């Protein structure tokens, strides 16, 4: 029994070194052989992004494993099988999933008869179009962003925040904003 | 493809054969039972040390050593008597979803989103623990695995298939097909020749490990079956689904017997496990609590509160002395 | 094939529930003594208390 | 002080000064008498 | 057992009308959210319309918004889809879908292949 | 007036025989008689037009106190502030140390 | 009478130290040293009587002493210290009782919060650890303050003895006050590193926080101890009319100013985060929540002093009620654990 506590002291000493590298690592899920891992590091902050590989299209079970990640990078392809609206329902199920209400979603973006509300839709002047861009292209681009944001602002219950974007620096600054809001809520400030 | 008309007419014959074989529900002939009353079980031990959420655990046959799988990439072996950690096995894939303890106590398995059931040698002559074999071949995430011996092990995967593996050669000797949904859990019989399987299609199937055929199919649930466990006699089993109820099926009857549910409980079941006698049915729920169900009267005989996050796994010792309850709070609790 | 699996599931020599319901109930009644979770004896010989 | 934190020390001094009741309660009337000190 | 057997369909000239019906059984119709999924010949499955458990929250796809309407009779355990002013683009096998999570706002794994809890499908040819 | 104070003065000078030579400055022994002598001087006053503190008292009591008990130090406690040059550094060093330690903890915890 | 003993003892000391412009004289209560004509020497009122406050300073004039009208003799006014005393004693007693009751209630609340934090091991992060440290420092500070106020200041019989026990108690009290006001700075530093800086949780060594909270307050305490032992060695170190207390009250003020800067940065980051999502509501709510933790209530008339005294002597209760009794996590654990008994 005395030699057993010697092994327990040796193990807990190793677990303390393993906690230093786990708590200081941002884990990200990339959506859009079973799982592909990628360890990249920005500003000496370690990131661990996971890309799902050989898995079936039924995600309602293995998506719960990523409930404690910093952010889920949801990549959308702005499109005919109406692939964009299929991503809207997938983003809808992820945003209102019981175990992902506290998991933020980094939304990475990238028609005419598939959305009737696009006809009487006006460009919000608060948008920042890039120089040398057609105005109707700006209206169609921000229209898709509003469709995802309408789902993101229809449920105030939950700690998840939606960050729409139109590459590694965007994820770094977003994860810094997520952990900042995590710290303010621990002190009941936000 | 109008043979579907034959398939719908045949399943009606099976349904009418189950109605004729039912004289009275198990809950009906139960008035001869002395009620067990309120089962007040307390946390006798709290094993801390895991960094992330705990997904699965498995007791050893000695009822003293237990392995736990957390999603931080570590497989810790705990001595439930003195809270001492016997081994801390780092895993190549941090997304482990299941773990198994061999009956001889010489090996431990684990698996997850990597679709690989990694075997670890616990009795190396050098003294350290390293990987023995990497069982690859599944095209879906590993959800459950159970040892038959030091060289045989069955695994359940998210590709709607189960497979029997040869640890010596690393080959699948038998693949079990027939499920339509993602398989979530398996459980061997005490004779380890049959095992039931629970998938994401509200159905459970009985398998034969040797011939590799689906003996029986049990329906009655409304959502994805999340957990399954055999009865101590090997003639029945219980199921936990997302429809916020537990149901006990029967092998030689081929019909659902009991339905453990309540109106105030609207959350699914994440884990199920019978006691040594089978009188109590312990079930982990998504409301961060565990509810002890009376397997005979379907009335809840006790609640296991204390976990601050979702309960994932539940394990009853071989001698029925303790119950280890893992949850997403990175904590293991021992109850009595 | 889905039909061939249902055909082999209909050739089962099943037994009636009242017989099997009395077997699972009698098993829990004869094995209730060896389960400390149902019968909490004094903790003098319990390795967790 | 000019700060706000010394109130504990100033209060301790006030208690040390204004609790000795073994001395004279009212000041002797030589001070109030101009034909005195 | 989740059957979800559908009715309706047939050959209708462009600009006609049709009414589809789901015959749900084996579960409680009032606790689960319902969906409509169709599969065009040579294309993948696509979501048509859904309706909340109560019946207030209602959403359609853009190609059917304004023409098709969703309805459900919770007392009869059935779901209706009154199709008005059909188009030859609507020729597809219409599946009556149901995501497995009850009491949930999220509706997962609809419009997916090898996915249970969905009917065999009815053929509406325009 | 001043000739009356001589009576109580000689009375005290004869009453000094209670304290011994080794206990000439025995404090807690003779202050009762000293208060009696102050009241004696007060009574000798107030008869010619003088109060208790008088210049004649300032000239008599000095000799009254000096005749017997001399060469005995009072040993008083001095309670005053520093000379103001060894105080303000001793005050501003703790503040600098506090801000430096706060900055050091911030810099260490930052990385 | 002991007051008359003090009177004649002062006369004794002064008129011995005579041999050791208005000529040298003795009024009856104080020694009047001879100074040049044309100046007025003002001395502090003595400690003879109940109606005399040792705070006010009496006056004495020389141009040949003062000529009191209708007296034609030497006279000096002691009016400033004879009046304005009988209700200052009242408010002194009231402030003493308020201090003791507030410190007792704070001790109770902080011990309850410490028990909750130590029983619920689920809350074991570095934030909770610093909360335990701050609560323990508050408990010790309040305990030693009650002990020094109810056994040293209220009883002059022990102060007259001038032992080493009361000075050691004063040293420990000042050191623990420094610890109480420095753990606020430690909490502020942790908050600034977590919110303003991109520091991960469960990352830093946490040892420097311990050293700054418990080890650093020894420096000003020992400095003040030696400074009073060499310059202002009075009885039991109870005199508050000396500038040596600034040695203790300087680092406290600096830490509170750094905490105010950290609070400003924190509310700035919060309002910046609120830009994407009224604003003033939570912007002032978070500030009022963080005021008692960071201790920002000393950098600031009839009742303002009493309100400030309450804010200081009830700060432990405020922090225990805000961060433990109204905390979302602790409250939720308590409500869903309430099902046991």
């Amino acid at each position: 029994e005395k030699a057993q506590r010697e092994a327990n002291k040796k193990i807990e000493k190793q677990l303390q070194k393993d906690k230093q590298v786990y708590r200081a690592t941002h884990r990200l899920l990339l959506l859009g052989s079973g799982i592909f891992e990628t360890k990249f590091q920005v500003d000496k902050v370690n990131f661990h992004m996971f890309d799902v590989g050989a898995q079936r299209d039924e995600r309602r079970k293995w998506i719960q494993c990523f409930n404690d990640v910093t952010a889920i990078i949801f990549v959308v392809a702005s499109s005919q099988t109406n692939r964009l609206q299929a991503a809207l329902k997938l983003f809808d199920s992820i945003w209102n999933n019981k175990w992902l209400r506290d998991t933020s979603v980094i939304l990475f973006l990238n028609i005419e008869d598939y959305f009737p509300e696009f006809a009487r839709y006006t460009t919000p002047e608060d948008a920042t179009p890039e120089p040398g861009e057609d105005p109707r292209v700006t209206r169609a681009k921000y229209f898709i962003r509003d469709e995802f944001l309408r789902i993101s602002t229809a449920s105030g219950d939950g700690r998840h925040y939606c960050y729409p974007h139109f590459n590694i620096r965007r994820v770094f600054n977003d994860c810094r904003d997520i952990i900042q809001r995590m710290h303010l809520r621990q002190y009941e400030l936000l | 493809d109008q043979l579907r008309q034959e398939a719908e007419q045949l399943k009606n014959q099976i349904r009418d054969a189950r109605k004729a074989c039912a004289d009275a529900t198990l809950s009906q002939i139960t008035n001869n039972i002395d009620p067990v009353g309120r089962i007040q079980m307390r946390t006798r031990r709290t094993l801390r040390g895991h960094l992330a959420k705990i997904y699965a655990m498995h007791w050893g046959t000695d009822s003293r050593l237990l392995v736990s799988a957390s999603q931080d990439g570590k497989l810790i072996i705990w001595d439930s008597y003195t809270t001492n950690k016997v081994h801390a096995i780092p895993l190549r894939s941090s997304w482990v979803m299941t773990c198994a303890y061999a009956p001889s106590g010489n090996y431990v398995a684990c698996g997850g989103l990597d679709n690989i059931c990694s075997i670890y040698n616990l009795k190396t002559r050098e003294g350290n623990v390293r990987v023995s074999r990497e069982l690859a071949g599944h095209t879906g995430y590993l959800s459950c695995c159970r040892f038959l011996d030091d060289n045989q092990i069955v695994t359940s995967s998210g590709d709607t298939t189960c497979a029997l593996w040869d640890i010596e050669t690393g080959q699948q000797t038998t693949t079990f097909t027939g499920h339509t949904g993602d398989v979530m859990s398996l459980s061997l019989a005490p004779d380890t020749r049959l095992f039931v399987s629970g998938a994401c299609d509200a159905s459970a199937k009985l398998w034969d490990v040797r011939e590799g055929m689906c003996r029986q199919t049990f329906t009655g649930h409304e959502s994805d079956i999340n957990a399954i466990c055999f009865f101590p006699n090997g003639n029945a089993f219980a199921t936990g689904s997302d429809d916020a109820t537990c149901r006990l099926f029967d092998l030689r009857a081929d019909q659902e017997l009991m339905t453990y549910s309540h109106d105030n409980i609207i959350c699914g079941i994440t884990s199920v496990s019978f006691s040594k006698s089978g009188r109590l049915l312990l079930a982990g729920y998504d409301d961060f609590n565990c509810n002890v169900w009376d397997a005979l009267k379907a009335d809840r005989a006790g609640v296991l509160a204390g976990h601050d996050n979702r309960v994932s796994c539940l394990g009853v010792t071989d001698d029925g002395m303790a119950v280890a309850t893992g949850s997403w709070d990175s904590f293991l609790k021992i109850w009595n | 094939k889905l039909v061939e699996q249902l055909k082999m599931e209909a050739n089962i020599d099943r037994i009636k529930v009242s017989k099997a319901a009395a077997d699972l109930m009698a098993y829990c009644e004869a094995h209730a003594k060896e389960d400390p979770l149902l019968t909490p004896v004094p903790a003098s010989e319990n390795p967790f208390r | 002080c000019r700060f706000g934190t010394c109130t504990v020390q100033k209060l301790a001094h006030q208690i040390y000064q204004f609790t000795d009741k073994d001395k004279d309660n009212v000041a002797p009337r030589s001070k109030i008498s101009p034909q005195g000190y | 057992q989740v059957q979800l057997q559908e009715s309706g369909g047939g050959l209708v000239q462009p600009g006609g009308s049709l009414r589809l019906s789901c015959a749900a059984s084996g579960f409680t119709f009032s606790n689960y959210k319902m969906n409509w999924v169709r599969q065009a010949p040579g294309k993948g499955l696509e979501w048509v319309s859904d309706i909340s458990q109560s019946g207030a929250s209602i959403s359609y796809t853009g190609s059917v918004k304004g023409r098709f309407t969703i309805s459900r009779d919770n007392a009869k355990n059935t779901l209706y889809l009154q199709m008005n002013s059909l188009k030859p683009e609507d020729t597809a096998v219409y599946y009556c879908a149901r995501c497995p999570a009850p009491f949930t706002r999220d509706c997962f794994d609809v419009t997916s292949t090898t996915y249970a809890y969905r009917g065999q499908g009815t053929q509406v040819t325009v | 007036m001043l000739e009356r104070l001589p009576l109580c003065g000689k009375a005290f000078a004869d009453m000094m025989g209670k304290v011994d030579v080794w206990k000439w400055c025995n404090l807690s022994e003779f202050i009762v008689y000293y208060e009696s002598f102050t009241n004696c001087t007060e009574m000798e006053a107030n008869v010619v037009g003088c109060y208790w503190p008088n210049p004649l008292a300032q000239g008599f009591i000095t000799g009254i106190h000096r005749q017997f008990f001399s060469n005995c130090t009072v040993d008083r406690v001095h309670l005053e502030d520093p000379p103001d040059e060894v105080l303000i550094p001793l005050i501003v060093i703790p503040v600098v140390l506090t801000v430096a330690m706060a900055g050091l903890v911030v810099w260490r915890s930052k990385r | 009478g002991v007051t008359r003993n003090k009177i004649m003892t002062a006369q004794y000391e002064c008129y011995q130290k005579i041999m050791q412009y208005c000529n040298r004289t003795w009024d009856g209560w104080l020694c009047w040293n001879d100074v040049a004509a044309g100046t007025e020497s003002m001395q502090l009122c003595p400690d003879y009587f109940q109606d005399f406050d040792p705070s006010e300073k009496v006056t004495k004039i020389c141009d040949n002493w003062f000529r009191h009208p209708a007296s034609n003799r030497t006279w000096t006014n002691y009016t400033q210290c004879n009046v304005n005393t009988h209700e200052k004693v009242k408010t002194a007693l009231n402030l003493f009782y308020l201090t003791i009751i507030g410190h007792g209630l704070s001790i109770a609340s902080l011990l309850i919060s410490l028990g909750i934090f130590f029983y619920f091991k689920s809350l074991s992060c570095q934030r909770i650890t610093l909360h335990k440290n701050l609560f323990f420092s508050f408990v010790c500070n309040s305990v030693v303050t009650i002990i020094h106020l109810t056994a040293v200041a209220n009883n002059q019989a022990l102060v007259a003895t001038n032992p080493v026990s009361c000075k050691v108690s004063q040293f420990i009290h000042l050191y623990l006050m420094g610890c109480n006001y420095f753990w606020m700075l430690c909490e502020g530093i942790y908050l600034h590193t977590l919110i303003v800086v991109a520091v991960f949780a469960e990352k830093q060594h946490l040892m420097w926080y311990y050293f700054l909270g418990w080890g650093f307050p020894l420096i000003p305490a020992c400095i003040h101890a030696i400074a009073r032992s060499l310059y202002y060695n009075d009885n039991c170190w109870i005199s508050s009319d000396t500038h040596l207390l600034y040695i203790i009250h300087g680092p406290i003020c600096a830490a509170l100013l750094v905490n105010l800067f950290f609070l400003l940065n924190i509310v700035r980051v919060l309002i910046t985060k609120l830009k994407v999502t009224n604003l003033y509501m939570k912007a002032v709510r978070a500030t009022l929540i963080l005021v008692p933790l960071l201790g920002i209530e000393f950098v600031l008339e009839e009742v303002y002093d009493y309100i400030m005294h309450i804010l200081m002597h009830f700060q432990g209760l405020l922090v225990s009620t805000i961060f433990c009794f109204f905390n979302g996590e602790v409250q939720a654990i308590l409500r869903r654990n309430w099902n046991q008994y």
